[PDB]
RNA sequence: AGAACUGGCGCUGCGGGAUGAACCGAACGCCGGGUUAAGGCGCCCGAUGCCGACGCUCAUCAGACCCCAGAAAAGGUGUU
RNA sequence: CGUCGCUUUUUGAUCCUUCGAUGUCGGCUCUUCCUAUCAUUGUGAAGCAGAAUUCGCCAAGCGUUGGAUUGUUCACCCACU
RNA sequence: CCAUCUGUGGGAUUAUGACUGAACGCCUCUAAGUCAGAAUCCCGCCCAGGCGGAACGAUACGGCAGCGCCGCGGAGCCUCGGUUGGCCUCGGAUAGCCGGUCCCCGCCGGGGGUCCGGUGCGGAGUGCCCUUCGUCCUGGGAAACGGGGCGCGGCCGGAAAGGCGGCCGCCCCCUCGCCCGUCACGCACCGCACGUUCGUGGGGAACCUGGCGCUAAACCAUUCGUAGACGACCUGCUUC
């Protein structure tokens, strides 16, 4: 009784079910809430971390002792091919939470989307959306399709947008588009919805969604570390050398009279591959990649005002275990949840 | 078939004791708009003993154990549950006849709703003593759907004006329609034997 | 054409708190909620009518899946309009909360 | 004890006319109008007679804590009659040592932005209850004037200035610095 | 708002109890919830009834503060309380309520047939008032 | 810890005291109808679903029924 | 000088459970709880000028160490806080 | 922490200090009514997602088979329960309800004077069906819309869980869809139970039986390594 020396808790109970996530792509648990006085805009965006480099920047912090000097900072870079808007989902609020009102998908959906609707694309007849694409052209299904935007406009109070990644433009061997469903948090529900009917099956770049030095939140799934014990899953102090049956164990896992092992004690299990949201990751540069073939190929990434070289942010030898970046990218100060080649949703 | 009890102006245990007796006797009872159930004693007193309920948490894992519900439809439903023999199958079958709804859903907004004068605050509370609303003591403890219910409440009631507006128009007609009688041979027996 | 019987639900058996007595039931006849107005229903034959999957009638031309357990109203039970009935079997305890069928037959009015 | 009724009266002059919707009181007068609901207090109100305009508040049976509130009714009505003919004016003055307290008025006589309170850099913006008016006085040092119809909105506004100017972690028997109320008068005088 | 009081001379109706349904005239209040009443012309004599039993009517009588049975009787039948109680709409409702309870089985047939008869006439004539009102608003 | 007188438990179920060796009723062959004792009668849970009577009391730790399972001195322009 | 309580973290008194066995000091390790609050948040009072302290209040959210001696709990000392 | 990055705001309020203000003709933070208020409390952020619910996609040919949808009769198998429905103002309670001339809100709603009722009778102690045995003969009163529909064609209202409803035009059709009366009949089964409904219910198995349409996908195996104790999880597999 009364440990004689107080310590704090090892690990946080805010992340208790140290479980494999039920998803590979990071779920947005909360989009930022809107005031409809703003112009109309998206809120999240899918990205792929390729690898990390570092930087030199002239820091500006009056008061500090670093002020007007050059600092190196670790950055990650997140390759972002543009999203292609496919669907529009309505949501009506109930006293039981938000509820999906209905969904309307694009006229002709791409091939990398339709691969996401199959666990075996090879054994498939690829018969998805064949009956649904006809109602955009058949006049009887079309004059009620225009009804189901007017029923959308009347009843549902928040609408979102289904978009996906163009996986042909990546060095990954996946080719299934990651199909996300993100919220348009702009003005009123008429302007919010005719800004999404305008741009079905069209591309959305990332600089239309995000900007330079506009601090965001990164959502992803962590580096999976496997089944590890107490001293790695929870960082418990190792027992002294003289211990019989084992060093790397938590010694007392409870008292006598609660007579049950509590939830707040540490024991072995699955470490890593958890869903996390990092917060306050500032964007350092929205680079764009590899323009047109007249100026045969402008590589021209990573070319600061003081460099003026024909450099490009794909390093000398290619990104290790990723590939070679040919698309637009976002670079972010600090570490970012995930392995390399991993989907991560950047979000305001 | 099914009786529909509008829950405003009622006391929590005075209403839930009568509902729990009817539900054992075979009837199907639906308590609707249980945001406006009252509870005797002032707000801070009822707020404290609900926070004392929230920390009734089993120590070894709170996932197993007491399920502290926060919507006032389930605050009421749990009060009925403790007045039924729910560890027996006679009382499992009882709680299936009770469907309690917070707000008024569209299967039950066009039915006619009934009250219990046993459990009314006007009847049963002395007028100089304080009472708390079940809506805002649900709000102070984690029920996040008060605003989106009370928006739907005043959308329901404005449509409930326009029905009652045109219903009292129709009975102004059929009382002006019975001004022109031509049927007083049939008034003879009703006035003689309670019209 | 029409209903020639009064509606009544079966509440339970005569009981103390721990032990109960099966030979007498007690009923909540509908529309009477006082001891003074229950005097009409004394001596009335009453019935629990239900279904099975085998077949039986007495006059009915062909046996159907309907069968019955008869009985009659013995006395009153408490100040609040209840009534106890003594059947000829005991009620199966499946019938708790379901209705029974109270006729009008041995009538003095 | 459950007494047979008590009753206060309130005489009304001619320039103000009380009408009552129920236990709600509607007081219209010369410099505006204001209203209170008394739907929590369980009393009958009755204005009696034309041309004399007497209000008759009376409570049947009641007990001693229920008999205490019949005088509470009529003295809220007498402050609604005074505040709609005369108004309420709570002059207040700034008391200061070494540091002069600098008080300005930001939004049209509603917000009060107090700076240099006892040498502090943190400004104090105090937003007032809707219906009162701010004023730096004239022909007097460091005086602030609040004017309004309702006594519970002027005096609450007068208290938010005094409560914001609180000296903390000090001996408050010296360090007597703050903006305290100094007079309780009316907008129009002598009626 | 409190338009009928208790008073020496207030005629109260009696809702329940051993004298249910007969008028009384209030003679004197005694203590807080009990009143001394009697009705000399309506077969209920001098005793103390609770105020929770009695139902106040709008009839007053000018007889002295707790006089005898004779002086209450002279005030009762000068003002003619028993006939003015016949010509009120609240005693017509208790008259109608007991006509409906002693309504026999054969009269419940004769009520039924003429009740569905006059509802055919109103429903066909309130249809004609609908049929004209749309004809007002069509031009 | 140890006596006196009587009743109990041990050897004894049952109704009530939520629960129980000893408390309160009452002692037991197997049943049907009637009535009660102690105890109760919002709903668990049979019975006040009486148009019960009269008051006292508001608690930001109310109170709530023998044994029995929680409190004293002191104090209150809190109400009676 | 009195006098009324509370608590079961001390020591006793007791001998109801356990003798066909409940592993018996301390340290280590780790978890949770209590408030009778050391610090921190908001306050009230001083024989409260400031600074430093003391006495109370809502308060257990969050902290409450590093060592020399001793098997020690306890004790004592150094140093940080 | 032996390298680097990030760590998030709202509410009701405690203590307390007050406002107005009686009791107690003053006074008073309290008694009714108010204000400010915090490492606490509760939520948000974050972590998991219920024997908890959605929206949507595709829905089995081949060589015969096979499956949905509507319109159908024909039987047996099982689970049993109910015996007519009310199709809706908000609410106040020391107060409310109805009808109403006038001046304000794209021909409807807000206010006040006035007339009503009120132990609520423009009263779920109520109301409309109805306690409808049917038919024929046969006269009155009431009614000139017909009422059920497999109808066909239309519109537009109800998203909180709409799966419901209303109006309209053509139509085989009724002109007996009510009350009183005249007339004579049908299982009059010889005193007797479970009768009479919802109901041509709910679930399943099959067949003779009309049209409308439909021709997929999971898991293994293989591969991958953003994943792994094993399962799971993330991927690829086109004749370019
Ligand atoms: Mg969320
Ligand atoms: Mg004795």
């Amino acid at each position: 009784s009364h440990r004689k020396f107080s310590a704090p808790r090892h690990g946080s109970l805010g992340f208790l079910p140290r479980k494999r996530s039920s998803r590979h792509r990071g779920k947005v648990k909360s989009f930022p809430k809107d005031d409809p006085s703003k112009p109309v805009h998206l809120t999240a965006f899918l990205g792929y971390k390729a690898g990390m480099t570092h930087i030199v920047r002239e820091v500006d912090r009056p008061g500090s002792k670093v002020n007007k000097k050059e600092v190196v900072e670790a950055v990650t870079i997140v390759e972002t091919p543009p999203m292609v808007v496919v669907g529009i989902v309505g949501y009506v609020e109930t006293p039981r939470g938000l509820r999906t009102f209905k969904t309307v998908f694009a006229e002709h959906i791409s091939d990398e989307c339709k691969r996401r609707f199959y666990k075996n694309w090879h054994k498939s007849k690829k018969k998805a959306f064949t009956k649904y694409c006809k109602k955009w052209q058949d006049e009887d299904g079309k004059k009620q399709l225009e009804k189901d935007f007017s029923s959308m406009k009347k009843y549902c109070q928040v609408i979102r947008v289904i978009a996906h990644t163009q996986m042909r433009l990546l060095p990954l061997r996946q080719k299934k588009a990651h199909l996300m469903e993100i919220q348009v948090n702009g003005g009123t529900v008429a302007e919010k919805l005719d800004w999404a009917r305008e741009r079905l099956e069209q591309q959305v770049p990332v600089n239309q969604v995000f900007g330079q030095d506009e601090m965001i939140d990164v959502i992803g799934v962590t580096k999976g570390k496997g089944y590890k014990g107490v001293t790695s899953r929870w960082h418990t102090k190792k027992l002294p050398r003289k211990t019989h049956r084992g060093l790397r164990k938590v010694a007392c896992i409870g008292a006598w009279h609660p007579a049950r092992v509590a939830f707040s004690v540490a024991r072995a299990g699955q470490k890593g591959y958890h869903h996390r949201t990092e917060i306050n990751k500032k964007i350092y540069k929205i680079g764009q990649g590899y323009l047109i073939k007249d100026g045969k190929l402008i590589k021209n990434n990573a070319s600061t005002d003081y460099d003026l070289s024909d450099k490009s942010i794909n390093p000398l030898g290619g990104f290790v275990h990723y590939g070679e970046v040919t698309n637009d990218f976002v670079m972010l100060k600090g570490c970012v949840v995930g392995t390399k080649k991993r989907v991560l949703t950047l979000r305001k | 078939q099914v009786l529909v009890l509008d829950g405003r102006g009622h006391l929590l245990g005075r209403l839930a004791a009568i509902v729990a007796k009817q539900v054992l006797l075979g009837r199907k009872v639906v308590v609707v708009r249980c945001e406006g159930i009252n509870i005797s004693g002032n707000f801070y007193r009822n707020k404290l003993k609900y926070l004392a309920f929230l920390r009734k948490r089993m120590n070894t894992n709170p996932s197993r154990g007491p399920y502290h519900f926060r919507a006032p439809s389930r605050i009421f439903w749990r009060t009925v549950r403790g007045m039924l023999p729910h560890k027996t199958k006679r009382g499992q079958a009882a709680l299936d006849r009770l469907k309690v709804f917070d707000g008024i859903p569209p299967p039950y907004d066009k039915k006619k709703r009934m009250v219990v004068p046993a459990a009314l605050k006007v009847v049963r509370l002395k007028p100089t003593r304080k009472f708390a609303y079940l809506g805002r003591l649900a709000h102070e403890v984690g029920w996040k759907y008060q605003a989106v219910t009370a928006t739907l409440e005043e959308k329901r009631k404005e449509k409930a004006k326009i029905h009652y507006r045109k219903k009292k128009q129709l009975m102004r007609l059929r009382k002006q329609a019975e001004k022109n009688v031509e049927k007083k041979i049939d008034k003879y027996t009703e006035v003689l034997k309670t019209h | 054409s029409g209903r020639l019987w009064s509606k009544a639900i079966f509440a339970g058996y005569k009981r103390g708190l721990r032990n109960q007595r099966e030979h007498t039931a007690l009923l909540k006849i509908e529309g009477v909620y006082a001891r003074d107005e229950t005097e009409f229903y004394l001596g009335k034959r009453c019935a629990y009518v239900y279904k099975a999957k085998n077949n039986t009638v007495t006059p009915g031309g062909k046996p159907n899946k309907t069968r019955v357990i008869w009985g009659k109203v013995t006395r009153a039970h408490g100040n609040s309009g209840m009534v106890r009935a003594k059947f000829r079997s005991n009620l199966p305890a499946k019938a708790i909360g379901h209705r029974i069928r109270v006729m009008l037959y041995p009538s003095r009015i | 004890m459950k007494t047979i009724l008590s009753n206060q009266t309130v005489d009304i002059p001619e320039n103000v006319d009380i009408t009552l919707k129920g236990r709600t009181v509607i007081v219209k007068g010369p410099r505006g109008t204001l209203r209170r609901d008394f739907n929590h207090i369980n009393v009958e109100l009755s204005l009696l007679g034309k041309k004399k305009k007497r209000l008759r508040v009376d409570k049947w049976w009641g007990n001693r804590k229920e008999l205490a509130t019949v005088r509470t009714i009529c003295s809220h009505v007498q402050n609604m009659i005074k505040g709609v003919t005369l108004g309420f004016r709570y002059k207040m003055r700034s008391v200061y040592a070494h540091f002069p307290i600098n008080v300005v008025i930001q939004e049209n006589g509603s917000l009060v932005e107090i700076r240099n309170f006892l040498g502090e850099k943190y400004i104090r913006r105090v937003r007032m209850r809707p219906g009162v008016a701010c004023s730096v006085s004239q022909a007097q040092k460091d005086e602030l004037i609040l004017e309004g119809n309702d006594i519970e909105l002027v005096s609450n506004s007068a208290a938010l200035i005094q409560q914001a100017t609180t000296v903390k972690n000090k001996d408050i028997r010296k360090f007597l610095d703050g903006i305290y109320v100094s007079e309780k008068g009316t907008v129009q005088q002598a009626d | 708002v409190f338009r009928r009081f208790v008073e020496v001379g207030r005629v109260a109706y009696v809702s329940f109890g051993p004298h249910a349904g007969k008028l009384v005239a209030i003679v004197d209040v005694i203590d807080q919830n009990r009143a001394l009443v009697d009705g000399p012309c309506t077969q209920v004599r001098r005793q103390a009834m609770p105020f929770k039993c009695m139902q106040l009517t709008d009839f007053i009588l000018k007889f002295p503060h707790s006089a005898h049975q004779k002086y209450v009787r002279q005030a009762w039948q000068k003002a003619d309380i028993n006939t003015k109680w016949a010509a009120t709409r609240w005693a017509k409702k208790i008259e109608a309520r007991e006509r409906k309870a002693k309504m026999t089985d054969f009269d419940r047939f004769k009520v039924m047939k003429a009740k569905k008869m006059r509802n055919r006439i109103i429903k066909n004539e309130v249809k004609k008032l609908q049929k004209a009102a749309l004809l007002k608003a069509s031009p």
